[PDB]
RNA sequence: AAACUCAAAGGAAUUGACGGGGCCCCGCACAAGCGGCGGAGCAUGCGGAUUAAUUCGAUGCAACGCGUAGAACCUUACCUGGGUUUGACAUGGAUCGGGAGUGCUCAGAGAUGGGUGUGCCUCUUGGUCGGUUCACAGGUGGUGCAUGGCUGUCGUCAGCUCGUGUCGUGAGAUGUUGGGUUAAGUCCCGCAACGAGCGCAACCCUUGUUCACUGUUGCCAGCACGUUAUGGUGGGGACUCAGUGGAGACCGCCGGGGUCAACUCGGAGGAAGGUGGGGAUGACGUCAAGUCAUCAUGCCCCUUAUGUCCAGGGCUUCACGCAUGCUACAAUGGCUGGUACAGAGAGUGGCGAGCCUGUGAGGGUGAGCGAAUCUCGGAAAGCCGGUCUCAGUUCGGAUUGGGGUCUGCAACUCGACCUCAUGAAGUCGGAGUCGCUAGUAAUCGCAGAUCAGCAACGCUGCGGUGAAUACGUUCCCGGGGC
């Protein structure tokens, strides 16, 4: 994982969008392609549409999400099983 | 290789880590030697033709 | 034994000192090199009374057996990758 | 090979016991290319031999080898539509090789803990006239006697 | 398909490298400029006929030997073409170029010019058998000890590809002390291109 | 007999190929041996399935750790979506120009767009850019059965042909059959053949012996001090080594065999003896073998898209099958302390010592070295002491939970590493199958390419330790002469 002394990586536009949402009301879905970013407490209770390759799947970030990346909650491959 | 890819590789990347080598004669992105640029095929043919000083076949 | 036996096969025996400086190789290779060196020293000291027996014992000879080089397409000098028909 | 009999590498003698037999034994144990490990095993076995009986360990090894040496053994033959087991006499070098190989293999197969005195136990048993090696020698001789009717196929 | 380049095979043994410079921190960039120089010269001086381009460097100064059959094209009128090609060379590289152009004493014996001529005839749609026989006869009139020519491709504008060859004398490809000059060219026809390879056994060298 | 049907049916002979035809041969082809694979876990490639995409190529030997000597972005060729249209990039004419090009900011996932700062050198007509066009570019789009180039392959196999002559109506034959020999169409003998060429061999590289020359960054025998200490020092050409040039092996000598002759056997000398070991080198051709994706190219196709830019995704999927490997299943072993002996290589955005700090990965300082100097550096196996005592274990290290480090704009998909815990299958593997004839197999570590990092256990090299066996050609596979 990322070095501790480098701090968490939030993609610096997701951060600004969630801060603006905090300032103007925590009610909107924030569309982003930043699977790369780190969930932080400052965005807790938001809903973020994380890109998964072809669609911005929405995730409602809760308290326990914080120690995870945004892309962990937007699966990229679909399997459904072999045969049927 | 594609001309657009060659020029994109030539130009400075956005992030330093995103740069790569490309065969400077050939455009090939695989098996490019740092010592003399070029690539696998370019090295072989140019060494045979004798344009690379010091480079000769090895049979030790 | 491989380093002491030059004296044993020569007329002189373990009443004759030797000083050796040894480099490179492993323990057995160093032993063989030291044996050949002692044999050559005895040779060029007494090339008439120790030369015949010393050479007959196959000791005034350096074996050229050296690790054969690895070859492309092969796992080792002669070992080949496991052939798999179909 | 087609060309002819390839030359044989001369067998060296053991520095300690002064017998080519022990050198052949260590070269037969000689797993993984570890000569020192193999001859540590062999020397330990021979010393255990001289411990359990006063006689010389090289002599007891020799007696074991004579007790395991086969005289004749059968080989497959492709005469006709069925395979035959033709008995063939065994030369002294081949039979010494067979005795050593059987000794080492059955020592490895013995149930005791350590290889050194597994081999020591097997050597003593063979010298006495017992053990898996002697049993295999007797079985091969028995099967050669059973198939003795094909001694006329020798070429 | 399975034969080594004669020049690479004899490199260091009998024949020598075309480039003579030493550099251990720029090696790649000097190689790149050399490639640019050679490509430019080949692309813009087909008419002269290039046997070889030999490159030397001393200190930020490049020296180009151009071995050409007819340096009349290279020199133009009173060296005007030579000056213009030199100027294009500074424009391309950025270094001081000293360019000298040399003759080939026996163009009919140098293999590279022989391939040049055979490919030119093939492009001009001359019968390949007649062209190969003419080149072979001219080489042996000059006095080469052995000729071998091979033209591969859609010879005669056909559909299937052929590999027609001529040879007589002796061409010991396997002998390293044998001085064998090797040339290759591509005839650009309305039907793809024909590969013409020429081996010429000049003689034996120490 | 006929209808009908075919454009051949046939004779002898030639050259090939094939034969469960012969004779003679050769190759780890068997046999004789040693170690494996097929079972287990993991790594890796592929088929299949799946998917928005799982880019493309490779398919019996001769596809499958193959193009890949490095897929998180890039690479990237694929998919979703967002941009763009003389285009991301060339070359040339015009035409309006003076900045181009960029620093800081703003909006944006970014592409890009908007700000703001800075703003050509000559010269009265250039370098450089702009548009509008005009030409045009671009394509990893198609066809490897239109091709060039390059490569595999039969095959290091011993062969494949030509000129002239001669024989035959002719294809064609002779040479190139025969006897002997050789690793070899290598030679010898005879011969309607006489010759030559490409292959074989030799010339080349490396290794084994030795001489001369040179002596640092290498070496230290004799001489003088060194902090005790380090060839550290003056110095030395002895030894080693480095690297240039020579010598040396030729069945050359001796004896036997061989009608002789080629060859062959034995011996001496010698470091090396009958090709000393290994590499480079792959004949005429075969397989419409591989590659239009390295490059090049005929034709066809795309041209506000099959061009091109960007972010995210994919190339890493997983009921499965195959293939190549790695680690194992333990005592010839595991753990632990001590202690020996290498070679070949790499290094300035690099190799990094030393010291400090941390359990450690590492971090902080940081000399030295563009390197026979300094660093990578520790070699490991081994030896020696202790310990475990045959236990699914103090074997095995898969998986999984926690805490981390580093590289990078960024380690979710999808990196390596450290540490703590967890402790799976596996008891030597069915039919079948693979490698190897000596410094080889087996094993042991080391280095390099690519490379920020690395899924590398791969690949190419390097040395350490170091075997067993080959009666033999009957059988299996491949090939050679008649
Ligand atoms: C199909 O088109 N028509 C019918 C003929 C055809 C036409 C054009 C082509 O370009 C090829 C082919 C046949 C294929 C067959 C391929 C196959 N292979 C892919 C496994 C194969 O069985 C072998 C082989 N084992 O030797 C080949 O020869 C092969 O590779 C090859 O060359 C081929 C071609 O490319
Ligand atoms: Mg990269
Ligand atoms: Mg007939
Ligand atoms: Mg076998
Ligand atoms: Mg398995
Ligand atoms: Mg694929
Ligand atoms: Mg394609
Ligand atoms: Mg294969
Ligand atoms: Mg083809
Ligand atoms: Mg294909
Ligand atoms: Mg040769
Ligand atoms: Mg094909
Ligand atoms: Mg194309
Ligand atoms: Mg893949
Ligand atoms: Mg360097
Ligand atoms: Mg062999
Ligand atoms: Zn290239």
């Amino acid at each position: 994982p990322r070095s501790l002394k480098k701090g968490p990586f939030v993609d610096e536009h997701l951060a600004k969008k969630v801060t603006a949402q905090n300032e103007a009301g925590t009610h909107n879905v924030i569309k982003t392609w930043s699977r790369r970013s780190m969930v932080t407490p400052d965005m807790i209770g938001h809903t973020i549409g994380v890109h998964d390759g072809r669609k911005h799947v929405p995730v409602f970030v809760t308290e326990s999400m914080v120690g995870h990346k945004l892309g962990e909650f937007a699966p990229t491959r679909t399997f459904k099983g072999h045969v049927k | 290789a594609k001309t657009a890819l060659k020029v994109k590789a030539a130009r400075k990347p956005k992030f330093g880590v995103r740069a790569y080598t490309r065969c400077q004669r050939c455009g090939r992105p695989h098996s490019v030697y740092r010592k003399f640029g070029l690539c696998r095929i370019c090295l072989r043919e140019m060494a045979h033709a004798g344009q690379l000083p010091g480079v000769t076949k090895s049979s030790w | 034994q491989i380093v002491t036996e030059p004296f044993a096969t020569a007329g002189v025996e373990g009443a004759y000192d030797v000083i050796a400086r040894i480099g490179g190789g492993g323990v057995t290779g160093q032993a063989g090199a030291l044996r050949l060196g002692i044999a050559r020293a005895l040779n060029n000291v007494d090339p008439e009374a120790s030369r015949p027996a010393l050479k007959k014992a196959g000791m005034l000879t350096r074996d050229a057996r050296v690790k054969e080089r690895k070859k492309a397409g092969l796992k080792k000098a002669r070992k080949a990758p496991q052939y798999s028909k179909r | 090979p087609r060309k002819g009999p390839a030359p044989k590498r001369p067998v060296m003698v053991d520095p300690v016991y002064g017998s080519p037999l022990v050198s052949q034994l260590v070269s037969k144990i000689l797993l993984d290319g570890k000569k020192t490990v193999a001859q540590n095993i062999v020397y330990t076995a021979l010393e255990g031999c001289r411990a359990k009986n006063n006689t010389d360990p090289v002599q007891t090894l020799k007696r074991a080898l004579d007790n395991i040496k086969p005289s004749l053994e059968v080989k497959s033959r492709r005469v006709g539509g069925a395979t035959y087991q033709v008995p063939v006499e065994v030369k002294p070098a081949r039979q010494t090789t067979l005795a050593m190989r059987w000794l080492v293999n059955f020592s490895r197969e013995r149930r005791e803990k350590t290889m050194a005195e597994r081999l020591m136990n097997e050597i003593l048993d063979a010298s006495n006239g017992l053990g898996a090696s002697v049993k295999r020698r007797e079985d091969t001789h028995k099967m050669a006697e059973a198939n003795r009717a094909f001694a006329h196929y020798r070429w | 398909g399975q034969k080594i380049n004669p020049h690479g095979f004899r490199l260091g043994v009998t024949t020598d490298h075309k480039t003579r410079w030493y550099a251990e921190k720029q090696y790649a960039e000097l190689v790149g400029e050399d490639v640019k120089i050679r490509e430019w010269l080949h692309k813009n001086l087909e008419r002269a006929g290039l046997s070889s381009i030999e490159i030397e460097r001393r200190s930020e100064r490049v020296t180009i030997f151009l071995y050409a059959a007819r340096p009349g094209i290279v020199i133009g009128r009173n060296g005007a073409e030579a000056e213009r090609v030199r100027g294009e060379l500074e424009k391309l590289t950025g270094k001081q170029i000293q360019l000298n152009i040399l003759e080939v004493k026996s163009p009919e014996t140098d293999a590279q010019l022989v391939a040049q001529g055979i490919a030119e005839q093939l492009a001009a749609r001359v019968a390949f058998r007649r062209a190969m026989r003419k080149a072979q006869q001219s080489a042996m009139n000059a006095g080469a000890l052995g000729i071998r020519i091979k033209c591969s491709g859609r010879l005669g504008g056909a559909e299937m590809s052929r590999s027609e060859g001529y040879r007589e004398g002796r061409v010991p490809l396997h002998t390293l002390r044998a001085d064998i000059d090797y040339g290759f060219f591509e005839a650009r026809t309305t039907f793809g291109r024909i590969g013409v390879k020429v081996w010429i056994y000049k003689g034996d060298v120490t």
